[PDB]
């Protein structure tokens, strides 16, 4: 039987993966294909690839070749059967595009750190790699699963302080890592235990294995063969932050998970020195790596099913870059993802003012008073265009000759209904960035209180800038959020009446806002200014700018049903009580 | 360790920790033999290097090691080429075999079949090569540096090119591009098909084969419409109008496009297979450019309009970042590559994925002070934790400060109080518990209440510095010098740190950022200080300070002058606002 070639290090994407095979396609997303005939390790992870997107039949079409061979461990492979059977498996195509999924890449006299067979050009996914027996583009590093995550259901202890400091629990160090770890704990003790031999024991004292690792704040792993240990997922389970003491390892997932911030790495020289370093780690920092860790467990080394999962986005991602998920979806836990901003503008930007802001006015059954708020909107310096939008269509727009004179371009939009949030429906004719929604009723403001505002909107472009004053408060009686006006010792909204934004919160108002509150809000014609004052806290995670000490400019119970809706909408209450306003210097 | 002492040398083998103790990471440079021709670039990136932090004198106290000679041409056809250097480099007494040599390349090849030819032996030298292939790329030994011209400023900055986000980021075209194409050689594969791809109202291509001899010699049947299209667009212009940028392989990998696409905020679309990009061990590209692959060059239209608009979005705001906070000069490359460099010496203590991916870059993040993102003042809307809501308050002594000390303890947040008997002012301190300092100068009256309104406006701008004295600045025609305005104008751009609030990180940026002839100056001055922090602040944020309210004056356009030439640009930017009290 023919044998194919050995593993060729210098083999990456752009000269060993076909493209060609998966193009393009809406849904970015690479599909693979399992081949017709093993251990019940494997067989879960071809459940899970079968059970997922990924999963396609007609093989001529999909993208990615896993082969149903148990390469798991490579203590019973028969490196030669393997190979035979890989050549034998008639759509090798050379190994251009097929995947391997390995925990146990080591050898019994020698270990190799990666898989023995030839595989000349497969991409492998492995749990013990070397910096030298790892393609950095190319193969994926897996980590080698421990059953206990399933047979045992450890207790999810939040984090804190723990009785123990530092605890090393494996069986077959050899002596130059036992020694040492001994002169530690007879150096220190009380803090350092090491554990002697699915049962611990240590002098005249037995600890449960899965359990004990809970006690310490940190969990010391060691290099004892094929460079991973399956200590690295119960260290991870447990909580307790890892101590990877092998000298040329690089931790699963490395490529995407931001490993620093979950385990630490010193080198096996400075194996003495652990716990001097050790205790340079502050607290906090440790309660974060132990959350880190924690995630880590239970989205990527939980079960078989979440390692294939991440091993095929990890794959999809590389051969479709413009549309690789987030760094935060990857390696942010569920409860920082929800206080996670991610603001949409992020440069540090100050415009000029050589452009200017496009003053939207809502009007509807009001233009006596329409035409003497926009003549003082015209004689604001550095406006760039003005937009008129008509949302009575029982009336007809007044005639263009008994327009004022204005030297600002105007416009007026007939709409096609009468909803009052079609003011933040983003208009191809605004070529600026800030936008002014003013209304019919406001009047008493001069044109220097505009021009301040757009300036102070130059240094602030990516929050929202408005004139009124409002907050919220919290009722015990009622124990719900309350809508509060009368007084202001404190603003967390501002109305978008009067008001300087950027326009992408118009284009987030009518396209990325959830749907069950523009209707609403349209609905009942009313409090479409906090709904924008919600998302603008929202996506962008920071507070709100008043810029005048006035509260008069226009010469409850809905609104706190409104407040009240939209906290519940979101799961909580975005916005911020900030108590600073902006006035010239 | 032995058998992997070749082309395989990782930090684990061909380097050696014991050099580097614990507070050490110097860097040596060869002095000049005053006898050889060597390229501007080269005394751009020693200029660099002499000027940082970590230049020292002392071979034996270096744990890293950069060679005198011009290596960034590699080319034996170039002009720069310096020949007999394989000889050359052995005949040096610290060479060591390269144990902690550090070589930077920019051009490598000859005109058939350029490769990874540098002429001399490396051997244990890490190389910082510009184009450097995938296969041919140390995982974790080398850095892969951006390819610049000989213009590139040493020092300052163009401060990119995007001064308007407009919606829809989209422009007049998506897709452009104006390059030679070449008739014979390797490299032209990806640039001869891109007629194919050509539309000419969004996706417009231009090429030409005029370069040289074979500007009529071996012309195919399309450089004459090649030519006559060529002549109607600038490069500045269409460059400045697309959504999208081609930066395609050439004779070599990188080109000077990228850079200049990165200027011009337009998001790059590699064509060049096999690049390691500038930094991408330690940058992610994902989130700046979207990387294509030159064999599916006809469905690169497709994919790039399938590109969603908030991602266009982000993608320029990251490219924008990305320009202005690495490949802006010479010196940030510089730095970037040493401070790569000395995160993989302390595998605990260095800077993680988020830290050079957000702002305000790795440069301005030092891990030496911390590997805690929540140390900084910089993450804290990223992760999910609140700014600290205590405070230490640091005066600097050299009667009001009685009554001021009293005033100032009464504040809700105020932990602990420090008092400095003798620019000392600005060490870090292991005393100060709080992340927030709050530095008083003794004659600075400041009220209990004042305090604590300065602590709650920081706390919504960590990054930033809330005080209430605040100075301006401006530029003077007759004498092209920076002046400093100390009277009121409906303008500043600096807060003075006498009433002052920051985070604690900022005291370690001065103190171990900032080299020691701008804090001599300013200490033989006996003034100057607290103009330098702002600047500091200003380059880092990128942002104004906050005001908030309710003969040695000569110095003072000096000391900003100087410090202008050392940062090569105003991180000052003029601020037109005062926060107050509701
Ligand atoms: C910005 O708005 C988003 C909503 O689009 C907020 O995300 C939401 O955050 C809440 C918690 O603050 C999440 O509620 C949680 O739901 C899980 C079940 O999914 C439940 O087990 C928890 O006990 C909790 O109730 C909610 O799921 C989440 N929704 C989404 C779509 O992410 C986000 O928090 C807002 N940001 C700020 C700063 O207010
Ligand atoms: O019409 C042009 C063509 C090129 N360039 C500049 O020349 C460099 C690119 O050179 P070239 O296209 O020859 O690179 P190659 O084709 O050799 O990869 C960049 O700095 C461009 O800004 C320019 O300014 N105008």
């Amino acid at each position: 039987s023919p044998i194919p070639e050995r593993g060729d290090l210098s083999c990456r994407m752009h000269t060993c993966f076909d493209v060609y095979r998966c193009g393009f396609n809406p849904k970015n997303k690479i599909k693979v294909y399992i081949y017709a005939l093993i251990s019940r390790e494997y067989n879960e992870l071809l459940m899970a690839i079968s059970d997922s997107d990924y999963y396609t039949d007609d093989i001529n079409r999909a993208c990615l070749f896993v082969p149903s061979i148990d390469v798991l461990n490579q203590n019973t492979l028969r490196i030669k059967e393997t190979a035979q059977a890989m050549a034998q498996l008639s759509r090798w195509d050379r190994g251009t595009n097929h995947l391997l999924f390995n925990m146990l890449p080591g050898g019994p006299p020698d270990y190799n750190t990666a898989l023995d067979v030839p595989r000349d050009r497969a991409l492998l996914a492995g749990g013990g790699f070397s910096t030298w027996t790892y393609r950095q583009g190319y193969d994926v590093s897996i980590p080698v699963y421990s059953p206990l995550s399933a047979e045992v259901d450890l207790p999810e202890k939040g984090p804190g302080p723990r009785q123990y400091f530092l605890l090393s629990s494996q069986v077959g160090l050899h002596p130059e890592y036992r020694e040492d770890l001994e002169a530690l704990q007879v150096k220190h003790g009380e803090s350092v235990l090491v554990l002697d031999k699915r049962k611990r024991c240590h002098k005249h004292q037995v600890f449960d294995y899965p359990q004990v690792l809970q006690e310490a704040t940190f969990c010391v792993v060691l290099r004892g063969a094929r460079l991973g240990q399956a200590v690295l997922s119960d260290v991870l389970q447990a909580g307790c932050v890892p101590v990877v003491i092998a000298d040329s390892y690089i931790l699963p997932f490395s490529e995407v998970l931001d490993w620093k911030r979950a385990s630490v790495v010193v080198p096996e020289e400075k194996m003495s020195d652990v716990y001097s370093i050790l205790q340079s780690i502050p607290q906090r920092q440790i309660e974060e790596m132990q959350r880190q860790a924690r995630w880590f467990w239970e989205a990527y080394f939980q079960s078989i099913k979440a390692i294939a999962l991440a091993t095929l986005q990890i794959i999809n991602d590389r051969i479709y870059p413009y549309a690789a998920i987030s760094y935060e979806e990857w390696n942010d836990p569920p409860a920082v993802k929800w206080g996670s901003v991610s603001n949409p503008l992020f440069l540090p930007l100050i415009p000029p003012q050589s452009q200017g802001f496009t003053a939207i006015v809502l009007t509807y059954d009001r233009v006596e008073s329409l035409f003497r708020v926009i003549t003082e909107v015209s004689k604001v310096p550095s406006l760039s265009k003005l937009l008129v939008v008509w949302n009575n269509q029982n009336k007809n727009p007044p005639e263009d000759s008994l327009w004022p004179k204005i030297r600002v371009p105007l416009k007026v939009v007939r709409t096609a209904e009468n909803k009052l949030s079609n003011r933040f429906f983003p208009y191809d004719e605004i070529e600026t960035e800030a936008v002014l929604a003013i209304d019919d009723d406001i009047i008493m403001l001069t044109s220097d209180e505009l021009q301040f505002g757009y300036e102070v909107w130059r240094e602030f472009p990516d929050r929202l800038v408005g004139y009124p004053g409002r907050l919220h408060l919290w009722d015990h009686e009622m124990n719900k959020w309350k809508y509060e006006s009368e007084w202001t010792n404190e603003v967390s909204m501002v109305l978008t009446g009067a008001a300087f934004y950027h326009k992408y919160f118009n284009y987030l108002y009518t396209y990325k806002m959830p749907g069950d509150i523009k209707n609403w809000v349209d609905a009942h014609m009313n409090c479409e200014d906090i709904a924008m004052n919600f998302l603008v806290a929202n996506v962008t995670g920071k507070a709100v700018i008043k810029v005048t000490p006035r509260k008069k400019f226009k010469c409850m119970v809905e609104r706190s049903e409104c407040i009240n809706k939209f906290a519940s909408v979101f799961g909580t209450m975005p916005l911020k009580v900030v108590e600073h306003r902006a006035d010239p210097v | 360790s032995s058998i992997y002492k070749g082309k395989k040398c990782r930090m684990e083998s061909c380097f050696d920790f014991t050099l580097c103790k614990k507070n050490g990471f110097k860097v040596y440079v060869y002095p000049q033999q005053k006898g050889e021709k060597i390229a501007e670039s080269y005394q751009n990136i020693l200029a660099a290097i002499e000027g940082s932090r970590f230049y020292t004198s002392d071979p034996s106290q270096a744990c890293l090691f950069v060679l005198s000679l011009d290596t960034l041409d590699r080319d034996q056809l170039s002009p720069q080429y310096v020949h007999n250097l394989r000889s050359k480099v052995q005949s040096l007494h610290l060479w060591n075999n390269g144990r902690n040599h550090l070589i930077f390349n920019l051009y490598s090849g000859t005109w058939p079949d350029y490769t990874e030819d540098v002429g001399f032996d490396i051997g244990q030298a890490m190389l910082a090569k510009a184009s450097i292939s995938t296969e041919n790329f140390r995982p974790n030994f080398d850095v892969s540096i951006p390819l610049f011209s000989k213009d590139h400023p040493r020092t300052g900055g163009e401060r990119g090119f995007l001064k308007f986000n407009t919606i829809p980021p989209l422009r007049k075209y998506m897709l452009v591009f104006k390059g030679k194409r070449y008739l014979t050689g390797i490299g032209s594969d990806t640039r001869n098909a891109l007629y194919h791809v050509h539309n000419g109202e969004d996706v417009v291509l231009l090429t030409t084969c005029k370069h040289g001899k074979d500007w009529q010699k071996h012309k195919d049947s399309r450089c004459d419409r090649d030519n006559t299209e060529y002549e109607k667009y600038d490069y500045r212009e269409m460059l400045h109008n697309a959504t999208f940028c081609l930066v395609p392989r050439g004779r070599r990998l990188g080109s000077f496009r990228f850079l200049e696409a990165l200027q011009a905020a337009c998001v790059p679309v590699m064509l060049s297979n096999g690049w390691e990009l500038p930094f991408s061990e330690v940058i992610n590209w994902n989130q700046a450019a979207v990387i294509g692959d030159e064999r599916l060059l006809l469905q690169i239209p497709s994919t790039i309009r399938s590109i969603h608009q908030d991602k266009i979005l982000a993608l320029r705001q990251q490219t924008q970042f990305l320009w202005e906070a690495y490949f802006s000069s010479v010196e940030k490359i510089v730095l970037t590559t040493l401070e790569i460099i000395q995160d993989r010496i302390f595998k605990h203590i260095s800077r993680n994925s988020l830290i050079w991916n957000k702002h305000p870059g790795g440069l301005f993040v030092l891990p030496q002070y911390s590997s805690y993102l929540g140390d900084f003042p910089y993450y804290y809307a990223n992760l999910g934790l609140k700014p600290p809501s205590k405070f230490t308050a640091v005066i600097h002594a050299v009667q009001p400060v009685l009554k001021l000390l009293v005033a100032a303890a009464k504040s809700q947040y105020c932990a602990q109080i420090i008092v400095l008997w003798n620019s000392s002012r600005f060490l870090p301190y292991d005393n100060i518990i709080t992340d927030a300092v709050l530095s008083l100068d003794e004659d600075t009256v400041l009220s209990t209440t004042e305090v604590d309104f300065a602590f709650t406006v920081w706390q919504s701008f960590p990054e930033r510095i809330v005080g209430y004295p605040a100075r301006s600045h401006f530029w003077d025609n007759s004498k092209e010098r920076w002046g400093y305005t100390s009277k009121w104008t409906n303008d500043y751009s600096m807060v003075l740190t006498g009433a002052a609030i920051y985070h604690k990180y900022y005291h370690y940026l001065y103190s171990h950022y900032l080299p020691a002839s701008l804090k001599n100056m300013v200490d033989q001055l006996a003034n100057c200080e607290d103009i330098l922090m702002n600047f500091l602040v200003s380059a880092v944020t990128k942002l104004p300070p906050i005001k908030v309210t309710q003969d040695h004056f000569a110095q003072r356009q000096s000391c900003m002058n100087t410090f202008a030439s050392w940062f090569g640009y105003m991180p000052l930017i003029h601020s037109q606002m005062r926060l107050d009290p509701v």
